[PDB]
């Protein structure tokens, strides 16, 4: 009956092979005991207890995880990153009703690199078929934190766009991110601007692509 | 130890889910067993856990929908949810919980973390049925692509140019829409000396439905 929020720190961690991970888990009431265990979960696969009692370690686990931390603060320490360990990590807690972290990404760090932007309007098929999209692509970029703001005859848009991104590339280690903005035939036509607004760490001011209706 | 997992994974709003795990290996008492969900691209979440008693306890943000019942002649344990949504939309796990542990002075379950783990039965809700794909090119180094809208049930398979173009490509997961139907888009970069020689068709294969869209600039 005892509620526990759990959250992790830092949402993403960013680091490269060799080096050492430390993940935090603060809880808003103290956990009893040594009642604490973290899971690692890998993309499309099911999580895996990687280790509880804190710090004692499940089965087939390597000795580079470490548990530690007590009542408020735990801790899992990674001390030497392989390839595999670059996943996503959770914290649970089961001194009382048991309750999960929102999770922490370990994952491959890289040069800063800008998105490369653009803007696809409707086409004229789909225009007929009685609804519009228009998108906007963000091709390449690092990190992944990046904001798209749609405008409309310069009126901000919300509600009515969805975002999907895809995973970290195994080459170059980048994200790319499209950002869809559905709308009716009515709706569409009877503005005329369209622009999409990036805002990134890589780019110094917010790059604007935009599209007349009819060009 | 094994579980195994089964139920039905597509079903409509307002229905009830019904999801079924059956452990072997193991007594099937003495040990908690839980029920755990992931929505698509989310984090855990406890839903909850029953004994051999029978004995319940719930998260109290799924409490109201929740009901989750045990059978040890068969050694299976049951998940039930009324009311569904889209926000229901997850991949639900079945774990084993705690050892039950007896003393004269005191009984109870210790080590409630959850090993091993079910496959996993995915399990979407919405309203929409069987539907074809329709395929839009997003015309223009320049970007180009094809937005596949408007189909049901997961997965489509996007080829370029009968798999002959493969670097730069980036298929994006898809996103449930509120109409009940999915939405896709497909990207790839090209040199931009190419637009004017190079043809650039995208091939969208949707086997549910049995349903090539030139890219022009």
């Amino acid at each position: 009956v005892h509620e526990i929020v759990l959250t992790q720190s830092p949402g993403t961690l960013s680091l490269s092979p060799g080096e050492r991970a430390t993940l935090s888990c603060r809880a808003s009431q103290s956990v009893s005991a040594k009642n604490l265990a973290w899971y690692q979960q890998k993309p499309g696969q099911a999580p895996r207890l990687l280790m509880y009692g804190v710090s004692i370690k499940n089965t087939g686990v390597s000795d580079r995880f470490s548990g530690s931390g007590s009542g408020t603060d735990f801790t899992l320490t990674i001390s030497r990153l392989e390839p595999e360990d670059f996943a996503v990590y959770y914290c649970q807690q089961y001194g009382s009703s048991p309750t999960f972290g929102q999770g922490t990404k370990v994952e491959i760090k890289r040069t800063v690199a800008a998105p490369s932007v653009f803007i696809f309007p409707p086409s004229d098929e789909q225009l007929k078929s009685g609804t519009a999209s228009v998108v906007c692509l963000l091709n390449n970029f690092y990190p992944r934190e990046a904001k798209v703001q749609w405008k409309v005859d310069n009126a901000l848009q919300s509600g009515n766009s969805q975002e999907s991104v895809t995973e970290q590339d195994s080459k170059d280690s980048t994200y790319s991110l499209s950002s869809t903005l559905t709308l009716s035939k009515a709706d569409y036509e009877k503005h005329k601007v369209y622009a999409c607004e990036v805002t990134h760490q890589g780019l110094s001011s917010p790059v604007t692509k935009s599209f007349n209706r009819g060009e | 130890v094994q579980l195994q997992q089964w139920g039905a994974g597509l079903l409509k709003p307002s229905e009830t889910l019904s999801l079924t795990c059956a452990v072997y290996g193991e007594s099937f008492s003495a040990f908690s067993w839980s029920w755990i969900r992931q929505p698509p691209g989310k984090g855990l979440e406890w839903i909850g856990e029953v004994d051999h008693s029978g004995s319940t306890n719930y998260n109290p943000s799924l409490k109201s929908r929740v009901t989750i019942s045990v059978d040890t002649s068969k050694n299976q344990f049951f998940l039930k949810l009324v009311s569904l949504t889209a926000a229901d939309t997850a991949v639900y796990y079945c774990a084993r919980g705690g050892r039950k542990v007896y003393h004269p002075y005191w009984t109870g379950y210790v080590n409630n973390c959850f090993d091993p783990w079910g496959q996993g039965t995915l399990v979407t809700v919405s309203s929409a049925s069987t539907k074809g794909p329709s395929v839009f090119p997003l015309a223009p180094t320049a970007a180009l692509g094809c937005l596949v809208k408007d189909y049901f049930p997961e997965p489509v398979t996007v080829s370029w140019n009968s798999g002959a173009l493969t670097s730069g490509v980036h298929t994006f997961p898809a996103v449930l829409q509120s109409s009940g139907l999915y939405s896709l888009s497909s990207v790839v970069t090209v040199p931009s000396s190419s637009l004017g020689t190079q043809t650039y068709i995208c091939n969208v294969n949707h086997k549910p439905s049995n349903t090539d869209k030139r890219v022009e600039p």
